[PDB]
């Protein structure tokens, strides 16, 4: 499984894996705060 | 069976005229000198762009300059009154 | 026809003769490098400018050049 | 011998490669020095014949691929089920198709996304579909959500199965090559198997299931109310009660008293005037006599007893005075490269896609289907569009085998031969006929263009001014809609209505009707006839000439895939085999659009439309036949007047058709910079925005290369058609929607 | 040492080409190929086809020296053969061209002197200014 | 068109042409003085420049007059 | 000429790697004039991480 | 209608047609 | 015993023989055409041409012109009579470029021997041609609106 990891750490993986974060993140905040063009 | 030959250069390359017979005049006696004489005149390039161009330029000229709506839709001119712009104008 | 010129910072290595689809290149002896040899350009009647020989070579910065110039029948790469 | 041969566990299964990208070549193997290495390991991934020599590896590869396709489609059926089960009208949409748009998309209450969930009927907010679910689950008898759940369920175990196998077939139990060359066997298989038992058993579904729900429906009997189809079964009481037939069981079927079957097997044609679609009882006659044929059929070849036909035997049979050896080679080649049965099989696919699109534009086999002009229209677009994709692959594949696989010294072949011997003569007649057909068919819209500026309307290509009738394809009209009468007695109407008379209409809708054919048509048709011909010039040229030309003799050795040879030779500039490909998608994208456009504007101004006092208002009330004789006519009456809707789609549910219209014409001219470019430009800028990292000791190890100039033309092409595509999407459904 | 002698040899099997020679072999320079092929063995036609080699002396016609160079490489790599070309004239002339020493140009041959040899880096070329006025280019300085 | 599909199809489009006049008979008896070739990379990218520039201007002049007329 | 193995600036205004650094693999120690064979980490346009300098053309650094 | 029915046809054809002529005569000699 | 086979022996010459091209008819009618004939002076040959496309010419520019509706064969009539004028123009022009010094043409027949060079390709050979182009043409044009019409 340091294989298995290695490839979950890889480029293409990574990108996904942070993207879905700070995409949910900014959907997330967006919720709570809605419609925002001031703060 | 050998196409390489340098002294018969013609045969090598394939420079065969295909369907060029070298068979006599079927064209008749009295109509090859109707023809002879009629386009003897003719003949020569030099006359071709002198007479062809200048009297070419002459069909077009006569058969140009020839107008009234019998022939074509435009020396007809305009046969109704004329019709109102958009900023009223004539 | 277009211009072919070796310079000295040739290795001849020579794959530039080896790569030309026109043979237009050859290896002469040389007191200069390591290998003992140079590349040459005897025959650019024929070269073509089609820049294998460019591709080809090792040296940092090419050790040939190809200057396409005036155009023949044969450097337009004509059958007919 | 054909018998089953394996190899027992010839790959490992730890993730010991995963975690090494570029494996799979040495080359790639060693790592990245430049950003080119990124984008090679993906462009080579799956082509295997780079990366080994090894006939049998090839092969374990390719079907697991296909495996892993398989389940990949298997898990996106299991998704259209699931939402037409959970996040759909269907039940409310099983009760007044008239008035009910089918929808199974919900948006999230977020970021205004909630506008694109319309007012799509049944009380449900949401996105109308054009997928045309609906209809074909009406077609298989699915009553209630429940079954759409439980067929969901079973994709995807499905998907879990093909998965598995894909896995298994390369890691535990790899077929030997022997095996992937039973042709005889696979195609018998494939033929009797797949396809007849696959329609046989189908058919069993259509006589048992569909055939009975659907008259209880069509009789208007609340879904809720109708018998579940397992009772069906059971109780034959309310089969015998629908068609009488049913009483005497199978015996007619073994006494050959077929003719009291005529209660469920038909031969009427038309439609089912109730619901706008086939018979589904044309259907299942047609679905049983297929199955017969293609059983019987599949009994060809010879397999382990000596009946049946070798393929090579037929092949090295069938030689002439003109050709010489003929067929003869060709076996061994076709058991030995997948490229050419690839492209083979690509060209009869992609001519198989086109032609389900007509045959379902023309015989709507499904309820309520004719009547939803939004899925009519996605329907025949799509289809017409992945026929035109798989149509080129086939040139493409053909080519690549002609560059890699072609060996005359080993695998000889005399026709190929001939065809190389005088490929100059194919090439210059279709440029040829080419010019003809563009000059007689462009040169017409010019003409005509011309023409109605110089006020000259009478000296117009037009059914009112000048005559170009259709007379064969009237003729055959005509023998289509007699045919009934004398050459097919036992058939009541005709195939078509789009041949045949009797308007038949659903719920105020026009299902079909008769399709006049005037002088437009003519015009439409020689255009698409010269840019498939334009097409096939530059495809067949690259296929022909992918090895050797007489610029370039040794093209060969250079690659498939290779940009240029230089600026030598005058300028060597698109040479290879894949640029031809390149310019091919151009034309193919061009011809398909002009098809799409036509059916379009045709359907909307000669067909479509409400039904009046004892008459019709079509959509764009036929302007068809006086105005498509024109480019103007494009520009103004179908382009401008149509684009209407989709311009003003803002504010409502169509907006994401408004965004995705401006969103395609972005991608669409971004391929340009693509295009019209090169990276010896772009490789000087990188040089400049380097200094800059490297300045500030931001440089990256990877060393930041541009493009390929093949990459570069890849780009381009794709999001040229990506664009294009995307646009005139937007386009049609906002349009056809609204 | 000497160049070829150039007599009559029978070419190998061929149904023929479209691809093969034009008015330019009539009235400009074709080319020609001679080898000593071993056995009968087929070969790629640079011009497109297939066509099978004869045992002993074989001479092929084309009108450009790349369909030469390209089959020689061919007949060199593949079946490990050495094949001597040179061109025609169209009154009846010869030009022998490879190998011109007998030595192929790869491997070095005394007696062959350096032609366009530069003998400096190409930094070290001077500016276009300096190379107006002329009919000079930028390297042969 | 000329700014897309580049130098290497075309000419060899061209070259089948070549040999398709020069055996086809009647036009056999004509013969070029001028080798038809393909134009160059910078003649298309010339061409291609042009054409383009043209279009521009004399669409917009179309529509600009138009409209404001 | 330099040390094998040691540390050396590029000076030759011409090379992929001007200004930058790489290693000295061998200095031919004859009459040739592009005697320090050089390696550097990074490749070139045409995949080569390696070439040949003369000695005003390196500086160890 | 006395003018531009000589001048146009002349700017028309007569100006291009020995143009092209003479032009053609200029390039291939 | 194969249909199709090497051009006149050599299999190294860019064509193919087939029974369109070579056969016992074809290589007897292209002969019997004026342009093909080797033995006969250049006048008449450019006639026998010329004339011919006077008569295709002349058919086209009746019905389907503007004047189709209605002056229609007057119309139709020296249109035909100008694509001639215009095609003396490209054979003159065509002449004046080429030929400055001795023919050129495949000097044999298929027999091989060395035939007699034709006057089709020369100085003072197009020069006829051009003129029976004109003479042909002009004249050829008449007779399909003296048949047509009067
Ligand atoms: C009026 C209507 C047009 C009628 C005729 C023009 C149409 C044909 C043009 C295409 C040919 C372009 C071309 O020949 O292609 C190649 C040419 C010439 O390239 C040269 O090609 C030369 C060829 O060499 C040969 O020739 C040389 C001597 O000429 C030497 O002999 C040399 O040794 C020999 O090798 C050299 O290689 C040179 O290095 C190289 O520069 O490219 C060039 O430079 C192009 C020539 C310079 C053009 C000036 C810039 C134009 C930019 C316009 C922008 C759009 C404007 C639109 C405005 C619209 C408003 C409404
Ligand atoms: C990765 C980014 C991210 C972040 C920052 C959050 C943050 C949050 N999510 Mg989550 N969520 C995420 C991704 C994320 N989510 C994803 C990827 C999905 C599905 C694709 C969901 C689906 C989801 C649901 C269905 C719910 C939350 C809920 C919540 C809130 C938790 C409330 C609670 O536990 O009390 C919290 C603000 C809960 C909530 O809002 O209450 C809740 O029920 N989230
Ligand atoms: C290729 C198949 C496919 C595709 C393209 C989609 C696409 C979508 N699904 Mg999914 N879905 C699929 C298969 C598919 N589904 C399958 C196989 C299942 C399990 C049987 C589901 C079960 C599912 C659920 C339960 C939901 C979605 C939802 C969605 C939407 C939001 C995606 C998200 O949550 O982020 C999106 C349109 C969400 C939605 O519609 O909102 C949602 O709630 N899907
Ligand atoms: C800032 C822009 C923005 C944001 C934050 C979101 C966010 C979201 N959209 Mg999207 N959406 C947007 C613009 C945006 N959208 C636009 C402009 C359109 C029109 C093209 C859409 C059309 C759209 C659809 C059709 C759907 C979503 C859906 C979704 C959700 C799931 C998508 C997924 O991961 O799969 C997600 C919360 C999915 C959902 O609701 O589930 C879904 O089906 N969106
Ligand atoms: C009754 C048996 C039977 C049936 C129903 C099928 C059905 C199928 N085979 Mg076939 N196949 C069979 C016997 C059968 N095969 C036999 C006997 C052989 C030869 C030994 C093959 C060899 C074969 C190969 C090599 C491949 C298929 C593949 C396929 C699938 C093609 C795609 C499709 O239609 O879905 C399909 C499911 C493709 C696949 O697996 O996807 C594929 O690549 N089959
Ligand atoms: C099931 C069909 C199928 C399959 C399996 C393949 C498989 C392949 N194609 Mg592809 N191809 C297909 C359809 C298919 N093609 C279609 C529909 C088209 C038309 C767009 C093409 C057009 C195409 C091109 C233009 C090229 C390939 C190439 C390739 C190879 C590399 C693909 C990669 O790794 O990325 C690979 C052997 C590449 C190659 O070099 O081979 C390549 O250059 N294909
Ligand atoms: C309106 C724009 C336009 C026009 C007028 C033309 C005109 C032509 N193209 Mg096309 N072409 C176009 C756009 C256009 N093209 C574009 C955008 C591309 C880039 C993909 C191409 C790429 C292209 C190719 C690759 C070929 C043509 C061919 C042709 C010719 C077809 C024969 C004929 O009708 O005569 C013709 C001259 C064909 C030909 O040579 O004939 C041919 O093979 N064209
Ligand atoms: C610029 C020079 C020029 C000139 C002098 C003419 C002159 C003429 N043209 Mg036009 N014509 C022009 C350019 C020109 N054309 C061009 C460039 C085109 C090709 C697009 C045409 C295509 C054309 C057609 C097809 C016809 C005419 C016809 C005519 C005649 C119409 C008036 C009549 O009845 O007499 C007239 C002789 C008509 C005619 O001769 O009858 C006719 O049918 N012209
Ligand atoms: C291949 C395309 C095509 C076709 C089939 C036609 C057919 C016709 N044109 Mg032509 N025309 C065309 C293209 C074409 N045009 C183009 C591209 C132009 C330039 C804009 C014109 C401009 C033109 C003019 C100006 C006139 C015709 C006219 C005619 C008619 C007589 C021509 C004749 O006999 O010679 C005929 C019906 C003549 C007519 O009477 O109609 C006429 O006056 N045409
Ligand atoms: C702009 C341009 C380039 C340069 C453009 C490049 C290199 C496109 C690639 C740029 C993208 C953005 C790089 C991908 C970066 C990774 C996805 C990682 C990014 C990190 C996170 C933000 C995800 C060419 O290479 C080219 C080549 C041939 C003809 C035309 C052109 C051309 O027009
Ligand atoms: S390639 Fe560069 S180095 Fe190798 S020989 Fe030709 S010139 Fe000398
Ligand atoms: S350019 Fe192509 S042809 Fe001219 S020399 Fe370098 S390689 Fe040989």
């Amino acid at each position: 499984m340091k294989d298995f990891t290695t490839y979950l750490s890889t480029a293409p993986v990574i990108a996904t894996i942070w993207f879905t974060f700070t995409a949910g993140l900014l959907i997330e905040i967006n919720r709570y705060f809605p419609d925002p063009l001031v703060f | 069976s050998r196409y390489f030959d340098l002294q018969d250069m013609e045969n090598t390359t394939g420079s065969w005229d295909m369907y060029g017979v070298d068979e006599k005049k079927r064209y008749p006696d009295n109509q090859a000198k109707f023809f002879t004489q009629a386009t003897d005149i003719i003949s020569r390039r030099e006359s071709l762009r002198a007479l062809v161009a200048l009297s070419g330029i002459a069909a077009i000229v006569t058969y140009g300059l020839k107008a009234k709506d019998a022939d074509l839709p435009i020396t007809k001119g305009p046969q109704t009154t004329g019709e109102n712009g958009k900023g009223g104008s004539v | 026809a277009h211009i072919v010129k070796i310079y000295d910072t040739c290795i001849g290595c020579t794959q530039c003769v080896r790569a030309c689809p026109l043979d237009v290149l050859e290896m002469v002896p040389w007191d200069g490098c390591k290998a003992s040899q140079m590349a040459s350009a005897p025959r650019t009647e024929d070269c073509v400018g089609c820049k294998r020989c460019e591709t080809a070579c090792p040296t940092d910065f090419l050790s040939v050049r190809v200057y396409l110039g005036s155009e023949s029948t044969r450097s337009m790469g004509l059958s007919y | 011998k054909v018998k089953i041969a394996v190899d027992r566990n010839p790959v490992e299964t730890s993730f010991e490669k995963w975690a090494k990208p570029g494996h799979f070549s040495r080359t790639l193997s060693k790592g990245p020095n430049t950003t080119t290495w990124i984008w090679n390991l993906h462009a080579d991934a799956h082509d295997f014949d780079s990366h080994t020599s090894d006939l049998e590896e090839i092969s374990r590869k390719v079907f697991s691929a296909h495996f892993g396709q398989l389940g990949i489609i298997f898990i996106w059926l299991s998704g259209m089920y699931f939402h037409g089960a959970r996040f759909s009208n269907y039940e409310a949409w099983l009760s007044d198709p008239t008035h009910i748009k089918p929808s199974a998309q919900v948006v999230w209450p977020i970021v205004g996304q909630e506008i694109l969930n319309g007012d799509v009927g049944g009380g449900f907010q949401g996105i109308q579909i054009t997928s045309g679910f609906f209809q074909l689950w009406r077609a298989s008898g699915i009553t209630s959500e429940l079954q759409l759940y439980t067929t969901a369920i079973g994709g995807l175990v499905m998907a879990a199965a093909m998965f598995f196998a894909g896995w298994f077939h390369y890691h535990k139990a790899a077929p030997k090559l022997e095996w992937f060359q039973n042709v005889e066997s696979m195609l018998n298989h494939h033929l009797g198997g797949l396809l007849g038992l696959g329609s046989l058993a189908w058919a069993g579904h259509q006589i048992h299931v569909s055939l009975p729900v659907n008259k209880l429906l069509d009789a208007g009997v609340d879904p809720k109310e109708i018998p579940l189809p397992h009772d069906l079964l059971l109780n034959r009481a309310i089969m015998a009660d629908l068609y009488p037939s049913f009483a005497k069981g199978i015996a007619p079927f073994f006494t050959l008293n077929w003719s009291e079957y005529s209660d469920f097997l038909t031969f009427k044609g038309g439609l089912n005037p109730v619901t706008g679609g086939l018979w589904l009882s044309d259907t299942a006659h047609h679905h049983v006599a297929i199955a017969v044929l293609f059983l019987v059929a599949g009994h060809m070849y010879r397999t382990n007893w000596g009946i049946g036909h070798s393929m090579k035997e037929i092949l090295e049979a069938h030689r002439g005075p003109f050709t010489g050896e003929g067929h003869v080679g060709l076996y061994e080649i076709l058991t030995t490269s997948w490229h050419a049965q690839l492209a083979i099989n690509l060209a009869l696919f992609g001519s198989l896609s086109i032609i389900v699109a007509h045959h379902m534009y023309a015989m709507p086999p499904y309820p309520y289907l004719a009547t939803d002009y939004g899925t009519q229209l996605s329907l025949f677009t799509h289809h017409t569009w992945i026929g035109g994709f798989c149509i080129v692959g086939a040139g493409a594949h053909a080519a690549i085998f002609m560059v890699r696989d072609y060996d005359p010294t080993n695998n000889y072949n005399n026709l190929l031969d001939r065809v190389i011997r005088h490929r100059d003569a194919i090439i210059s007649h279709l440029n040829w006929v080419c010019i003809f057909l563009g000059f007689h068919s462009f040169g017409l819209y010019i003409h005509n263009d011309t023409m109605s500026a110089l006020g000259r309307p009478q000296d117009m290509f037009s059914d009112t001014a000048i005559q170009l009738q259709p007379v064969f394809a009237q003729w055959i009209q005509n023998t289509h809609f007699l045919a009934p009468q004398l050459t097919a007695p036992n058939a009541l109407a005709a195939t078509s209505l789009t041949w045949g008379g009797d308007l038949v209409a659903v719920g105020g809708k026009v299902a079909m009707m008769p399709i006049s054919l005037g002088t437009s048509d003519f015009m439409v048709h020689h255009i698409h006839a010269f840019t498939i011909h334009v097409t096939v010039l530059i495809l067949l040229k690259g296929v022909l000439f992918a090895r050797s030309s007489r610029l370039i003799p040794d093209k060969a050795n250079l690659g498939f895939r290779f940009p240029c040879d230089g600026p030598g030779r005058g300028g060597t500039c698109q040479v290879s085999a894949w640029d031809h490909v390149f310019l091919g998608l151009f034309w193919m994208y061009n011809s398909l659009s002009i098809v799409i456009f036509h059916f379009s504007w045709k359907m909307q101004s000669d067909v479509w439309g409400t039904v009046t006092a004892s008459g019709v208002s079509h959509i764009t009330g036929g302007n068809f036949a006086q105005s498509a004789n024109t480019i103007n006519g494009w520009l103004r009456d179908f382009l401008w007047a149509q684009s209407s809707q989709v311009i003003q789609s803002y504010g409502s549910a169509l907006s994401a058709y408004g965004l995705i219209f401006l969103g395609a014409h972005f991608v669409w001219a971004f391929s340009l910079m693509f295009l019209f470019s090169g990276r010896g430009y772009w490789q000087e800028l990188i040089e400049s925005i380097v200094w800059a990292h490297n300045k500030l000791k931001v440089a990256p190890a990877i060393q930041p290369r541009a493009l390929s100039i093949t990459q570069g033309r890849a780009v381009g092409v794709a999001h040229y058609l990506l664009g294009g595509i995307a646009t005139t999407w937007s386009f049609f459904l906002a349009r056809i929607i609204s | 040492t000497v160049p070829t002698l150039n007599p009559d040899t029978p070419s190998p099997i061929f149904g023929g080409s479209t691809g093969g020679l034009l008015r330019k072999a009539q009235t400009e320079e074709f080319y020609v190929i001679t080898w000593e092929a071993k056995k009968e063995q087929i070969f790629e036609m640079p011009t497109g086809g297939a066509a099978i080699m004869r045992q002993g002396p074989n001479l092929l016609k084309f009108g450009k020296k790349e369909q030469c160079l390209a089959l020689t490489t061919q007949l060199r790599n593949k079946f490990k053969l050495t094949p001597c070309f040179y061109r025609v004239f169209p009154d009846g002339k010869v030009q022998y061209l490879h190998p011109a020493d007998g030595v192929y140009p790869e491997k070095v041959n005394a007696g062959r002197v350096g032609a366009n040899q530069n003998m400096r880096r190409i930094g070290q070329n001077v500016n276009p200014i300096k190379v107006k006025f002329s009919g000079r280019m930028m390297s042969p300085a | 068109m000329f700014l897309i599909s580049w130098r290497g199809y075309w000419q060899e489009l061209i070259e089948t042409l070549v040999w398709a006049h020069e055996k086809t008979p009647l036009a056999n008896l004509v013969y070029w003085k001028d080798k038809p070739v393909a134009l160059s990379i910078v003649q298309a990218r010339l061409v291609g420049l042009a054409h383009f520039s043209v279009g521009y201007i004399f669409t917009y002049a179309a529509f600009l007059i138009a409209s404001t007329s | 000429g330099p040390k094998r193995g040691s540390l050396v600036k590029i000076l030759r205004p011409e090379s992929y790697w001007f200004n930058q650094v790489g290693k000295v693999v061998s200095v031919d120690q004859s009459g040739v004039r592009y005697p320090v064979v050089v390696r550097f980490e990074n490749q070139n346009y045409a995949g080569v991480t390696t070439n040949n300098y003369a000695l005003d053309e390196v500086v160890a650094a | 209608s006395w003018a531009p029915s000589v001048f146009v046809p002349l700017t028309g054809l007569v100006l291009p047609a020995i143009a092209m002529a003479t032009l053609f005569v200029y390039i291939e000699k | 015993a194969q249909v199709i086979s090497p051009v006149n022996g050599d299999p190294f010459v860019g064509m193919l023989e087939t029974p369109v091209t070579s056969a016992p008819i074809v290589a007897t009618y292209l002969s019997n055409l004026p342009a093909y004939r080797t033995g006969v002076a250049p006048v008449l040959r450019g006639v026998e041409i010329g004339l011919a496309h006077g008569f295709l010419l002349a058919g086209p520019f009746i019905k389907l012109g503007p004047l189709r509706n209605v002056t229609a064969e007057i119309a139709g009539s020296l249109s035909a009579a100008g694509l001639v004028l215009i095609l003396a123009l490209c054979l003159s022009i065509y002449g004046s470029a080429q030929f400055q010094s001795t023919p050129s043409i495949g000097v044999k027949t298929l027999s091989g021997r060395s035939v007699a060079r034709d006057p089709l390709f020369s100085a003072d050979g197009w020069s006829e041609f051009a003129a029976g182009f004109l003479v042909g043409g002009e004249a050829g044009v008449a007779w399909a609106y003296v048949c047509t019409q009067i």
